[PDB]
C-alpha cells in the first residue's frame, strides 16, 4: 500500500549557490602531497542550485513535500539539510515505473537498502513516522525482477520530529559511469534555517555499485509524521540539488 | 558493450551441445548502450515483444552455434588485493639489493624497515617521481622503505 497526499503546493524551486561546495574524489588513483589537474564532472563553484522543501503550515493548511522526478544529468549534487531525517534516500532510473529497472537507495530505519528491480513506485514514495518512531514503507507496491540488493549492517536513526532550525547538513555526489552508480558523502554539523551555508566541502566515495541499469532520473524519499497513525504530516526538511557539468 | 578503458579479459568457448533452447537477444534500440547498461525491458508500449530469439541447436551452422562468454573486468588499485595467482612467498631480503615482488608489483632495490605511516588501505608508497619508495609487506603488513640498488 502507498500513503497519500492531498494538496500539494507545488515546488517553489528558489536557488541558492553551491560556494565550493560539493568537491569530490575524482577518481580511485591514491595521491599525496601533489597538485592534480583534471577535467571531469563537477559542480562549479557558485553555481546555481534549487532548493525543494518538505513543509507543514496548518495555519495556511500548506503542505509542500517537494519530491518531484527530476533529471539526472552528468551526475548530481545533492544536499540535505535536516533536523528530524526527513530525507531518508533516492529512487533512480528511467521511467520511475515498473517498465524499467530502478534502483533504490534508502535509510531504511534499521538499514541502508540499496535495490534494482521493476519497481511499480507509489506516486508519494515515502517512510512514516508514528508517535516518534518508524511506521511502515511506502516506497513501493511490487518490487518484480529484482537483480541487485544490498543491505548495511543494523543501527537506529534518531526519527522524531525535532523543533528548532537544522542541524545536520548532508552532502552527495551521484555518477553513473561504466554501469557503477559512485556515491560519494560528506557530513558537516549546521545551525542554521535558511539555504546552504557557504563553505568548501570535499566529499569522500561511499559506494561504487554495480548497477547496470540506465538512469536519467531521480528523485528524494522523505517521511511524514503522525501521534496517530493517520493525518500524515510533513515536516520542515529541505534538499538542494545542483548538476554536475564538465569542468577542469 | 564494453568502455574503451576496458581492463580484463574476454573468455569464450562453443556449447552448443549444452546450450540448446531459446535465448534473446535485442535486435533494435532507439540508442546505444553505455558501457556495462543492461536493458531487461520485454514488451514495447503497445505489448509486442522487442527482443528478437536465437534458435539455438547443434545442427545450426557453426556460426549461429552457441558460446559462451565470460568477461572478466580487473582493477590494480593501491587497495589490498583481493584475488592473485598462484605464487608462493619467500622470506624478506633486507639491506641487499634483490628483486622483489609485493602483490605482484614487480621491482628492484634495496628493503628496509620504514617510519612510514600508511593509510589503513594503502599498500605502496611513491614520490613525486612515481618512485615506489615503499611497500606494505602483504604477509606482515609492516611497511618496507624500497631503495635504489
Ligand atoms: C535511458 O533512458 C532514457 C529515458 O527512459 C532514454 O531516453 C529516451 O530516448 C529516446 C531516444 O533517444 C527518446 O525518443 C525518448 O523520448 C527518451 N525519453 C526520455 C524520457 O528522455 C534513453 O534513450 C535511455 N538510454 C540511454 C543510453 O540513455
Ligand atoms: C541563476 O544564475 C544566474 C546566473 O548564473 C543568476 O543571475 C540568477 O540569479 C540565478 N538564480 C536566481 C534565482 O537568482
Ligand atoms: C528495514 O527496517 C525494518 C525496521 O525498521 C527492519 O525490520 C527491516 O529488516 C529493514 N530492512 C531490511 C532489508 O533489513
Ligand atoms: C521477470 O519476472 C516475471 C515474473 O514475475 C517473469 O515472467 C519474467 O520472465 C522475468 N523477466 C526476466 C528478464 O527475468
Ligand atoms: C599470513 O597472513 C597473516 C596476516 O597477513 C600473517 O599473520 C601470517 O603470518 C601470514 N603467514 C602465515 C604462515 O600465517
Amino acid at each position: 500500500t502507498c500513503g497519500t497526499i492531498s494538496n500539494k503546493t507545488p515546488p517553489n524551486m528558489n536557488q541558492f549557490s553551491s560556494s565550493r561546495r560539493g568537491v569530490y574524489y575524482p577518481d580511485d588513483i591514491f595521491r599525496s602531497d601533489v597538485l592534480h589537474l583534471t577535467q571531469d564532472y563537477f559542480l562549479p563553484f557558485n553555481s546555481n542550485v534549487t532548493r525543494y522543501l518538505s513543509l507543514n503550515a496548518d495555519s495556511n493548511r500548506i503542505v509542500r513535500f517537494d519530491n518531484p522526478i527530476l533529471p539526472f544529468g552528468d551526475g548530481i549534487y545533492f544536499a540535505a539539510t535536516e533536523k528530524s531525517n526527513v530525507i531518508r534516500g533516492w529512487i533512480f532510473g528511467s521511467t520511475l515505473d515498473n517498465t524499467s529497472q530502478s534502483a533504490i537507495i534508502v535509510n531504511n530505519s534499521t538499514h541502508i537498502i540499496i535495490k534494482v528491480c521493476n519497481f511499480q513506485l507509489c506516486d508519494d514514495p515515502m517512510f512514516t513516522v508514528s508517535r516518534g518512531q518508524h511506521y511502515k514503507t511506502w516506497v513501493y507496491t511490487n518490487a518484480r525482477n529484482c537483480t541487485y540488493e544490498y543491505v548495511s549492517k543494523s543501527f537506529q536513526l534518531d526519527v522524531s520530529e525535532k523543533n528548532g532550525n537544522f542541524k545536520h547538513l548532508r552532502e552527495f555526489v551521484f555518477k553513473n559511469v561504466d554501469g557503477f552508480l559512485h556515491v560519494y558523502s560528506a557530513y558537516e554539523p549546521i545551525d542554521l534555517a535558511r539555504g546552504l551555508p557557504s563553505g568548501f566541502s570535499v566529499l569522500k566515495p561511499i559506494l561504487k555499485l554495480p548497477l547496470g541499469i540506465n538512469i536519467t532520473s531521480f528523485r528524494v524519499v522523505m517521511t511524514m509524521f503522525s501521534p496517530t497513525t493517520s493525518n500524515w504530516l510533513a515536516e520542515s526538511a529541505a534538499y538542494f540539488v545542483g548538476y554536475l557539468k564538465p569542468t577542469t | 558493450k564494453l568502455p574503451d578503458d576496458f581492463t580484463g579479459c574476454v573468455i569464450a568457448w562453443n556449447t552448443a551441445k549444452q546450450d540448446a533452447g531459446n535465448y534473446y537477444y535485442r535486435s533494435h534500440r532507439k540508442t546505444k548502450l553505455k558501457p556495462f547498461e543492461r536493458d531487461l525491458s520485454n514488451s514495447d508500449e503497445n505489448g509486442v515483444r522487442t527482443l528478437s530469439t536465437y534458435d539455438f541447436n547443434p545442427n545450426v551452422p557453426i556460426e549461429y552455434q552457441a558460446t559462451r562468454v565470460v568477461v572478466l573486468s580487473f582493477e590494480l588499485l593501491n587497495a589490498p588485493a583481493t584475488v592473485c595467482g598462484p605464487k608462493l612467498s619467500t622470506q624478506l631480503v633486507k639491506n641487499q639489493c634483490v628483486n622483489f615482488n609485493f602483490n605482484g608489483l614487480k621491482g628492484t632495490g634495496v628493503l628496509t624497515d620504514s617510519s612510514k605511516r600508511f593509510q589503513s588501505f594503502q599498500q605502496f608508497g611513491r614520490d613525486a617521481s612515481d618512485f615506489t619508495d615503499s611497500v606494505r609487506d602483504p604477509q606482515t603488513l609492516e611497511i618496507l622503505d624500497i631503495s635504489p640498488c
